[PDB]
């Protein structure tokens, strides 16, 4: 069920940083657990994941800097709604 | 806004003296400082702008120096008509003036 | 205050205002509004030793100034002294003669 | 022969308003950016504001915001300074002085620099406030 | 050079006394530097906050200042006291010089 | 020039807080989240101008007004969806900790359609936050852009002096069903960061958005209890006199 999204405009894609967005009612402690699970699960394979930020009061999820190799893995994590590849915003 | 502190309030000197008035800004203003002379009952008169450059037709005995925060106006060889009040003003800015310096005749 | 012309009072020479060979005399330009006021002596032919002072603003709201001159005391009985007062705002012009008493020698 | 000539002395009761004018004269152009700078007697200098006819706006000094409005009659090369809610403390000589709106934009842009370089005044107008 | 003031005192004119008020004028003439203290005393009572002062701008010829002080009283108060004293301190005098008069020569 | 305490949050480049138009009325928060630099306007020129429109002392729409600056764009005016989300989150935190009521947030930026950006905006709207964003400058359908495409964010397009869609480079204002209203966005006078008494004329959907934010701020002073839907019906009606 867990789905993957990237920016439609190719040059605006920022591969390597991802917003892991968890299911609607996931609590902050469950979010930290999921990120920790990702981290351990990735280390087990020789990949560094950096957890840049855990989203508290605006949506449940976290921000992770990792190789695109681990995306298939990260989509299998408990509670994942969808993952979005980071992308550029511009002054208008 | 920005505050300008001028030193001293008062000066005594004789014709031929080198006099230096000094003016200080509450923050950096590169060199956006102007110097004015004022005589009784007249409008101020521009002498020096941007710290060091002379206004049109002003005698070279007048010179300005300084950058950042501390500034100096120098009159190199004082003439009888140089006895007056002098003001600094910053235009960095929203313009703001020093509280003046009176150049008086020694005696 | 309201626009108002001054009164001009003599500051008479005397004992007292005399020092060496010199005597001080003057005028008191009192209770006018607003600034400015001009004062001259002997319609302009007397400038040496004249001091016209800055006005002061009184608790009443009216302005008051003095103008004085020093001269040789020898000239007191012979030479005449008139202060010419102009308050352009009120159209007040006053020429005031200032006399000593006696004055004798 | 390029000059700024102001209206004459005023006297006002506390709580009323004054409007002082500043007419520009003797250059090929006479529509200028104008500042007003006041001096209470014996005191020093204090900027109040400026009208900037190219930019099309005034800039007011924080200490005077809400009490001064500064306008310009487009026909007559004349700038006005109107100060209201007069109090004794407003007794001062009010000067006008020209400043500049220099086009410093590149590419462009369109950047108007308001340069407060007071080369030209302004004979002064005495405004007295008293009850 | 430093230059001691020449003090002169002026009683109220009889014209002014007529109209209702009294002004006693002290004059400090041609001194340098600008600093000067002026103390009024009425029947030996030091007067505080009911005088006013003006100083001239430095002189065109001799570069000195001159000061006028004015004490204000009501005619009723003036005609209640005898000695009116103007005392002057200035760095050009070894000690405070006093200039006074008794009301009614 | 042709064009009760509320708090206006700006997410943009750094700002020149000393500028004469905004000094003392623009609180620079310490939030900063920007990507590394990847050409002639200064590094704080975009945000100083917009702080100017909106709240500038003499050139602003809401001459007041209280502003808080969060930095989500770098010197080249480039940010990230993620950095923006964290900034939005910073705002939510300070809403909960230090209220107050009426809160306006100005988002003078756009990226491609983003599910998560649009979501954060939705969540923040539920808490009663007024969100105002640019429709974007691509002569394109705004529905393809975020936050422009979010219903529940107020999406502003740019008109010029003759009330026509603004032309920009070889592009111009965005359009379509995703644009909630238009506002003046051509040659808008406001604070330049070239010098602290300098003013600059700028064009774009940022400017139009800044204008709507200013009007939203004044309306909310007068009536701090308008619901988003009320505010929006008012802004629509306000932008009319035809
Ligand atoms: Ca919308």
């Amino acid at each position: 069920t867990a789905t993957f999204h990237r920016c439609a405009k190719d040059p605006w894609r920022l591969p390597g940083t991802y917003v892991v967005v968890l299911k609607e009612e996931t609590h902050l402690s469950q979010s930290e657990r999921t990120a920790r699970r990702l981290q351990a699960q990735a280390a087990r394979r020789g990949y560094l994941t950096k957890i840049l930020h855990v989203f508290h009061g605006l949506l449940p999820g976290f921000l992770v800097k990792m190789s695109g190799d681990l995306l298939e893995l990260a989509l299998k994590l408990p509670h994942v709604d969808y993952i979005e590849e980071d992308s550029s915003v511009f002054a208008q | 806004d920005i505050q300008m502190t001028q030193s001293p309030s008062s000066l005594s000197a004789s014709v031929g003296d080198r006099v230096t008035i000094t003016c200080r800004a509450s923050q950096g203003i590169r060199s956006a400082l102007n110097w004015y002379q004022q005589k009784p009952g007249k409008a101020p008169k521009l002498l020096i702008y941007n710290g060091s450059t002379l206004q049109s037709g002003v005698p070279s005995r007048f010179s300005g120096s300084g950058s950042g925060t501390d500034f100096t106006l120098t009159i190199s060889s004082l003439q009888p008509e140089d006895f007056a009040v002098y003001y600094c003003q910053q235009f960095d800015g929203d313009p703001t003036f020093g509280q003046g310096t009176k150049v008086e005749i020694k005696r | 205050a309201s626009t108002k012309g001054p009164s001009v009072f003599p500051l008479a020479p005397s004992s007292k205002s005399t020092s060496g060979g010199t005597a001080a005399l003057g005028c008191l330009v009192k209770d006018y509004f607003p600034e400015p006021v001009t004062v001259s002596w002997n319609s302009g032919a007397l400038t040496s030793g004249v001091h016209t002072f800055p006005a002061v603003l009184q608790s009443s709201g009216l302005y008051s100034l003095s103008s004085v001159v020093t001269v040789p005391s020898s000239s007191l009985g012979t030479q005449t002294y008139i202060c010419n007062v102009n308050h352009k705002p009120s159209n007040t012009k006053v020429d005031k003669k200032v006399e000593p008493k006696s004055e004798f020698e | 022969q390029v000059q700024l000539v102001q209206s004459g002395a005023e006297v006002k009761k506390p709580g009323s308003s004054v409007k002082v004018s500043c007419k520009a004269s003797g250059g090929t152009f006479n529509s200028h950016a104008i500042s007003w700078v006041r001096q209470a007697p014996g005191q020093g200098l204090e900027w109040m504001g400026g009208i900037n006819p190219i930019l099309g706006i005034a800039n007011y000094a924080q200490k005077f915001q809400g009490r001064v409005t500064i306008t310009a009659d487009e026909s007559t090369s004349t700038a006005y300074m109107e100060l209201s809610s007069l109090r004794s403390e407003d007794t001062a000589v009010y000067y006008c002085a020209r400043h500049y709106e220099i086009q410093i934009g590149r590419y462009g842009m369109n950047v108007y620099y308001l340069m407060y370089r007071f080369a030209s005044w302004g004979q002064g107008t005495l405004v007295t406030v008293s009850s | 050079t430093v230059a001691a003031p020449s003090v002169f005192i002026f009683p109220p004119s009889d014209e002014q006394l007529k109209s209702g008020t009294a002004s006693v004028v002290c004059l400090l003439n041609n001194f340098y530097p600008r600093e000067a203290k002026v103390q009024w005393k009425v029947d030996n009572a030091l007067q505080s906050g009911n005088s006013q002062e003006s100083v001239t701008e430095q002189d065109s010829k001799d570069s000195t200042y001159s000061l006028s002080s004015t004490l204000t009283l009501s005619k009723a108060d003036y005609e209640k006291h005898k000695v009116y004293a103007c005392e002057v301190t200035h760095q050009g005098l070894s000690s405070p010089v006093t200039k006074s008069f008794n009301r009614g020569e | 020039p042709w064009n009760s305490l509320v708090e206006v949050y700006l997410l943009d480049t750094s700002i020149q807080s000393d500028h004469r138009e905004i000094e003392g009325r623009v609180m620079v928060t310490d939030f900063e989240n920007v990507p590394e630099e990847d050409q002639a306007s200064k590094c704080d020129s975009h945000g100083t101008h917009l702080a100017g429109v909106v709240s500038g002392r003499d050139a602003g729409v809401a001459k007041g007004a209280s502003m808080r600056s969060l930095r989500v764009l770098n010197c080249q005016g480039k940010g990230t969806v993620s950095g923006t989300l964290i900034g939005l989150e910073f705002i939510r935190k300070s809403q909960l900790v230090q209220p107050v009521g009426p809160l306006v947030v100005l988002l003078p930026l756009a990226g491609g359609y983003s599910r998560v950006l649009n979501a954060a905006c939705q969540r923040l709207a539920r808490a009663g936050v007024v969100l105002v964003t640019a429709a974007g400058n691509f002569r394109d359908d705004a529905c393809l852009y975020s936050p422009a495409s979010a219903p529940e964010v107020i999406t502003v397009g740019a008109t010029n002096a003759q009330d026509q869609p603004v032309t920009l480079g070889t592009l111009g204002t965005n359009f379509g069903r995703c644009v909630d209203l238009f506002a003046p966005g051509e040659d808008i006078i406001g604070a330049s960061s070239d010098c602290s008494t300098c003013f600059v004329s700028q064009s774009g959907t940022s400017q139009a958005a800044a204008h709507v934010a200013g009007i939203a701020a004044m309306m909310l002073s007068a009536e701090p209890e308008l619901t988003l839907a009320e505010l929006r019906q008012r802004l629509i009606l306000f932008s009319a006199k035809d």
